[PDB]
């Protein structure tokens, strides 16, 4: 998975 | 500004239409026009601003990564020389990306941040400043890469300090700030341990504050907590 | 032309990079530059040209439909007046869409069509001409709507005539032409019976020619035949 | 379904 940012 | 002749309220109305049509470049131009009217932004208006540019720069960053991977493969041992085109086109996308980052940073500096006194607006804009310096850092390679990184860090840190003093641990802005500063630590600052420590502490402190929330606030907070968990699962 | 200083081969190379990065506006500008070099396009180069603009105009058309549905809802009985913004922004998108259609039509007219002598290039470009007049017809409402429709029809019909004389029934260009002319009949020319007749006859004649094909050609043809079937199932 | 064109 592509790590999460917001 | 091409939006100088349009009413503030019409710019906001058209930004919402552009969102519904997934026309994020239009949405961003409308919200830039709105900011340049010189009045502070409401909570809903800040979200329109952040969403517009997030999506514009998000597509630019994804394209840059495709091109940069092609470029790197073209410089491996055994690759046939293909000329300057891959580098040129990567540079073209990069330059457009940097222009967007500079535009957002200019809006924050002229004059959104200096007029933002409430925690929710000040933290929100300082997170944005951190985010757009981070996107500049992702493509930086020269004399000022370290200063670009430190500008991202400095903005995130000021936002962290305010958010810890002034917002509860479950506040969505506080949680999204911590999520992104953790990503900054992990892949920009070469500090994966700090990234993991921050994500875990943020998640655990939000967990313990959920009992104070309404159902709707609970849903809002748990949604972002799950993104903190996603990263912890990926990184450990 | 901003692409006048770049080599033809570099424009083609960069159009393929833009495709890989899903940067279709860039891809279209690169291919326009390539066309304006004045040399005919190869089979692969025609596909790059058509894909680029198809995707650009496809996003514009989808946005226009979102906005036009909002506009129509705002003119229903009982809707609160919201001012001119919805109409203005729909008009803005529409005008940009028409500009793209005019640019493609101008490339076809100066001078791709008149130099296209082989069936595969001539039919391909006449299908494109039909397609972009169709997209203009989707948004047309004034004195020249009927002429716009008839221009789409005329281009599709010339392409149909050549394709029937010069290409086998399973040719992917012939099949894609028939698919789109059928859609034109159904929702532009108010001729659903003609749309259904053309889709069925095209599908049945391709079916009967599949036995002549290699495995790879079989896959290419059946893929587009299934789109003809999809429409027949929707329309009957 | 949205009818198919190519
Ligand atoms: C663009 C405007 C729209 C789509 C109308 O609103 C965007 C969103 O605006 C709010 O959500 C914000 C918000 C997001 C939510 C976490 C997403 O909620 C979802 C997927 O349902 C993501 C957005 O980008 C946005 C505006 C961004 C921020 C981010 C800003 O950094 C500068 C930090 C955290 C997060 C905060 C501000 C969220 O409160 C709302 O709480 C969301 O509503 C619900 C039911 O979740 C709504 O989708
Ligand atoms: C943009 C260039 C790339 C992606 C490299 O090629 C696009 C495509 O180019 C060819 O496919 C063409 C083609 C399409 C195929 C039906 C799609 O094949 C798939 C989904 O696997 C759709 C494309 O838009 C394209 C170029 C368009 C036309 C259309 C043109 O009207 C003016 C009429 C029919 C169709 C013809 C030209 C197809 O032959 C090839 O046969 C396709 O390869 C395979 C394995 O199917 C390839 O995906
Ligand atoms: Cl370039
Ligand atoms: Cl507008």
């Amino acid at each position: 998975q592509w790590r999460k940012s917001l | 500004g091409a939006m100088g002749s349009m009413e503030r309220a019409s710019l906001i109305q058209k930004a919402k239409l552009a969102e519904q049509a997934e026309r994020y470049e239009d949405m961003a131009a409308f919200m830039k026009g709105a900011v340049e009217k010189g009045e502070e932004l409401s909570c809903e208006e800040r979200n329109l601003l952040s969403v517009a540019y997030k999506n514009v720069v998000g597509g630019q960053r994804a394209a840059w990564r495709v091109l940069s991977s092609i470029e790197q493969k073209s410089n491996e041992e055994g690759s046939e020389e293909k000329g300057p085109e891959v580098r040129e086109y990567r540079e073209k996308v990069e330059t457009e990306l940097q222009g967007v980052c500079d535009t957002v940073l200019g809006l924050l500096d002229s004059h959104l941040i200096k007029e933002a006194g409430d925690a929710e607006s000040r933290v929100f804009y300082l997170k944005m400043k951190g985010d757009y310096y981070r996107y500049l850092a992702e493509v930086a390679t020269g004399d000022d890469k370290k200063r670009i990184i430190d500008s991202a860090r400095s903005a995130y840190q000021e936002a962290m300090d305010i958010s810890k003093k002034e917002m509860p641990p479950t506040n969505p802005i506080r949680l999204g700030l911590a999520l992104n500063f953790s990503v900054f630590h992990y892949e920009i600052a070469n500090s994966p341990e700090e990234a993991i420590s921050l994500a875990k502490t943020t998640f655990d402190e939000a967990m313990a504050d959920l009992h104070t929330l309404s159902e709707d606030s609970y849903k809002d907070s748990t949604l972002i907590m799950q993104l903190l968990r996603d990263n912890l699962t990926l990184w450990t």
